[PDB]
């Protein structure tokens, strides 16, 4: 997900502005449906929400436009249990040997013969949570197992914390209202009002430890690869409790990330720590946020965001329809000088054409220089010391970049990584001369529709993640809901789209319109006020009761 | 009873309901949502419920990529009776009343659905559903941060045997 909050210092109208790109599946459970819902006098808020959720998720409303992308935050702690010596279905908390207990659920199976049959299946669990098995990670042994705490389990907050979003007036109020009730499960807010202020926070719910205790409570093998992981035969190591917080065992919400500006805030899905590099948020706990390199989508937003120059509504619409990606920019230069000191080997000739010719985006009308340099990028993903500039914590907006190609050994194992991505690429079925939409659709009855955007580790900001399907790569997420708001003096003007369109039935008017115009990248008006709605040719209305 | 919405739709079938109370707000959600995605909402409520084995059998898959029996397994576990009452019982009367009408809503269009915007209309797994199906959906959003990640671990979680 990708969000920018523009302030009143930053703004072309000096006034909020808010780009909504959230990133999500195109089918499923978390597939985005645009509402508007009004109780006059009391509730008045539009935006798109997930099946099933009679509030708005992602939104705005007369003077606030709001929303989220996931954090990088903790939800969760893996308890690592010390079994009883004797017994590996019992476990040691400050050496006393616990039972774990055991919940069946029966679960009825429709069998070859059509009919059902009953399956019993028993769940282990200890104070924590039930066990978690990864083989060859996470195993149940004589000696270990492992069990899961998940902080959202207690979270019966969640629903009213929308509903309470949809109801907020300003940023100021969206805050208290969220710091209140501490009812968001694993997304970060980001909001921008008619006063100009922006907001982000990392709000959410988070297993609280006092910071005395995680050097010793914490599992040192699984917290280098970011797993949350604590000593579960150490009682000390419970998460800790502090009557501020809404829920026993979370992080209170004056220990989480916020930051307010009045020039802008952005994430995309890294932690709170670059959200606006003027005001790096640090300190928090491990659990909470950590200054780990960004990725591309966020350094390239940042790119466009830093300065002095005003941020028009126009330039947050651009930032997702150019479809730049933005990787390039670290390795194609050095790429392509690898290229011209190989001319003439039959093995490159191809691939360093297709990249010299490429307009280094994720277009329709993107040359087949986008599939080389996908392939390559996920070769060189892979290889050690290879980077120029590698990462550097001072210079975390610009690091790291450029091959090291005067080391001879990279210079040998970047080549190959090329004429290997080169054959992988020749070796598939792609017709000559075709382009990056020709590859890329979204499946529509027995049509198909193409689609622009390319995935979100190769820093297009337009992230679309699609998968192998017979001769094409078929969508499956990314690029969902998207609605830019701005805040004239009539009222808020919304523009943006639903990519995958209001209905996943293939029957209904509304299957394929919206990823009509998305392929054209065609934004709409997000029709909000009576006026506006009104305006509309299309407009239909029936009233229901019962 | 005392369930009523107004609701207008704009280009591309975006609803606008206008209601003077929570209930008669989620019976105008229920029904616009139920008019473009009943079906995807029923399929998502049989995987909540833990049901996909029954209605699909063991091979095939929930559309969160899980196999059915494991998904189900996971989401009888998640979604008991005594977990679904507690999360009930903690839900304000605005929030209950939310969704006594989305669900009142989505049933009233089950009952009027001719096939003209609904394509497995007829099939055994498109039913009514109780707020309890909301709450399933709900806590498996919920957790989809958390122990959801895990679904197939814990159903994979099983002591050793004798081995070395
Ligand atoms: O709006 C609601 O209501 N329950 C949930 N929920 C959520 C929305 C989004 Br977007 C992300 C996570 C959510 O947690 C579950």
């Amino acid at each position: 997900s990708n969000a920018i909050a523009v302030g009143s210092e930053r703004s072309a109208d000096g006034k909020g502005m808010l780009l909504a790109n959230p990133h999500f599946p195109w089918n499923g459970a978390m597939r985005f449906y645009q509402m508007h819902l009004t109780i006059p006098g009391r509730l008045d808020v539009m935006g798109a929400s997930l099946p099933g959720l009679p509030v708005v998720n992602i939104g705005f409303s007369r003077h606030l436009a709001w929303t989220h992308t996931v954090d990088t935050s903790s939800h969760f702690t893996l308890y690592r249990l010390a079994l009883d010596p004797k017994d590996p279905r019992r476990y040691l908390v400050d050496g006393r040997s616990l039972p774990l207990e055991e919940k069946s659920v029966a679960i009825e199976v429709r069998g070859a013969d059509g009919k059902l049959s009953r399956v019993e299946h028993k769940v282990y669990q200890s104070i924590y949570g039930p066990l978690v098995v990864w083989p060859g990670k996470l195993d149940w042994n004589r000696s270990e197992a492992y069990a899961l705490r998940d902080a959202n389990l207690e979270n019966t907050r969640v629903l009213q914390q929308w509903y309470s979003i949809n109801q907020a007036s300003d940023v100021a109020d969206l805050r208290r209202r969220v710091e209140a009730l501490q009812g968001i499960p694993w997304v970060n807010t980001l909001a921008a009002d008619e006063q100009g202020n922006a907001l982000y926070m990392n709000q959410s719910v988070v297993p609280y430890l006092k910071p005395e205790l995680i050097p010793a409570c914490a599992i040192p093998q699984l917290v280098a690869e970011g797993l949350p992981a604590l000593q579960g035969q150490d009682s000390r190591c419970a998460w800790s409790r502090d009557p501020a917080a809404a829920q026993a065992g979370i992080t209170p919400a004056a220990q989480l990330p916020v930051l307010l500006r009045r020039d802008f805030v952005q994430n995309s899905n890294d932690s709170a720590w670059l959200t606006n590099p003027a005001s790096p948020l640090q300190g928090f706990s491990p659990l909470v946020s950590q200054e780990k390199p960004i990725g591309p989508r966020a350094r390239y937003a940042l790119s466009r965001l830093q300065g002095k120059q005003p941020l028009e509504a126009k330039t947050l619409e651009e930032m997702v329809t150019a479809n730049h990606v933005f990787s390039a920019d670290q390795v194609l230069p050095d790429l392509l000088r690898l290229c011209r000191d190989n001319q003439g080997e039959k093995s490159l000739a191809r691939a360093c054409a297709a990249l010299a010719q490429w307009d280094r985006g994720a277009n329709l009308d993107s040359g087949s220089g986008f599939v080389y340099f996908q392939r390559f990028m996920q070769r060189f993903a892979e290889l050690d010391g290879a980077w120029k500039e590698p990462f550097d914590a001072q210079r975390p907006l610009d690091t790291p970049q450029g091959i090291a190609l005067d080391r001879p050994q990279v210079a040998t194992q970047v080549r190959q990584a090329l004429a290997d991505a080169a054959a992988e690429v020749e070796k598939s079925g792609i017709p000559d001369g075709a382009r990056w939409g020709d590859l890329q659709v979204s499946t529509r009855g027995q049509e198909r529709i193409a689609i622009p955007g390319g995935d979100g580790h190769f820093g297009v900001y337009n992230a679309i993640q699609s998968v192998r399907k017979g001769d094409h790569l078929e969508v499956v997420g990314g690029t969902s809901y998207i609605q830019l708001v701005t805040f004239p003096e009539e009222g808020p003007k919304a523009r943006g789209l639903l990519a995958f369109s209001q209905s996943s039935d293939p029957r209904s008017p509304h299957y394929r319109d919206q990823t009509e115009l998305f392929s054209r990248q065609q934004w709409q008006t997000l029709p909000f006020s009576d006026r506006q709605i009104d305006a509309d040719p299309q407009l239909q209305r029936l009233s229901i009761r019962e | 009873t005392g369930l009523a919405a107004d609701i207008r739709w704009t280009a591309y079938g975006v609803p606008h309901i206008r209601a003077k109370d929570e209930r008669g707000l989620g019976y105008g959600i229920g029904y616009a949502y139920a008019r473009d995605n009943a079906c995807l909402l029923a399929e998502e409520i049989v995987t909540a419920r833990g049901e996909r084995a029954r209605y699909f059998g063991s091979e095939g898959k929930s559309s969160a990529e899980l196999d059915n029996l494991p998904s189900d397994i996971f989401y009888a576990w998640l979604n008991q009776p005594e977990a679904l009452q507690a999360f009930w019982q903690a839900q304000t009367p605005a929030v209950r009343q939310l969704l006594e009408g989305y669900a009142a809503g989505f049933n009233r269009f089950l009952r009027e659905a001719d096939g003209k915007t609904t394509s497995c209309l007829g099939q055994p797994w498109l039913r009514a559903i109780a707020t309890d199906d909301l709450l399933r959906l709900t806590r498996r959003l919920l957790v989809e941060g958390g122990v959801g990640q895990f679904a197939d671990a814990l159903v994979a979680a099983a002591p050793p045997g004798a081995e070395k």
